[PDB]
């Protein structure tokens, strides 16, 4: 009767509601995964930037030491050759 | 009826809640692995820094001995 027809219209509205809800929730979830993927890419990029900076800093530190040692050995060998009395 | 329809809404809302939660647990683990890999590489470079400092200090001591010998030689 009139209550069955009212409930049938409510049932129809519910079916349409679940369709829209699922579709829209899927769109929100996709944008959520898209944000998490970008956050993870940023994290790796920052850590690789820090690693490259420290790597280049260590190369400079090694080079400066190698230079000072090379000049010290050259000056010591020059001195030795100059101290030969005979 | 009306209560079953409300329950259907809640089941879908609970589904997405759990789906987002499991997705978040995978991202948290990928970030964890990422942090461990780069922490490992950082430790190695911090030991390189201390070895370089130690080498610099050793070369400075050799230079002192050499200069003191040059002054004491002539
Ligand atoms: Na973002
Ligand atoms: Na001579
Ligand atoms: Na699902
Ligand atoms: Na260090």
């Amino acid at each position: 009767g009139s209550h069955m027809a009212q409930m049938e219209e409510e049932r129809r509205e519910h079916v349409a509601k679940m369709k829209k809800m699922e579709m829209e929730m899927e769109q929100v979830f996709e944008m959520k995964v898209k944000e998490k993927v970008q956050k993870l890419k940023d994290s790796e990029a920052e850590l690789q930037r820090r690693h490259e900076q420290m790597k280049k800093n260590l190369e400079a530190q090694h080079k400066e030491l190698e230079e000072k040692r090379r000049q010290f050995e050259d000056e010591k060998a020059n001195w030795e050759a100059q101290q030969r009395i005979l | 009826g009306s209560h079953m329809w409300q329950r259907e809404e809640e089941e879908l809302k609970q589904r997405f809640m759990q789906r987002v939660k499991e997705k978040e647990a995978t991202f948290k683990e990928a970030e964890k692995e990422l942090q461990d890999k780069f922490e490992h590489l950082k430790m190695i470079q911090q030991e390189e820094i201390r070895k370089l400092e130690e080498e610099k200090k050793q070369l400075e001591g050799e230079i002192i001995d050499f200069y003191k010998m040059k002054a004491a030689s002539e």
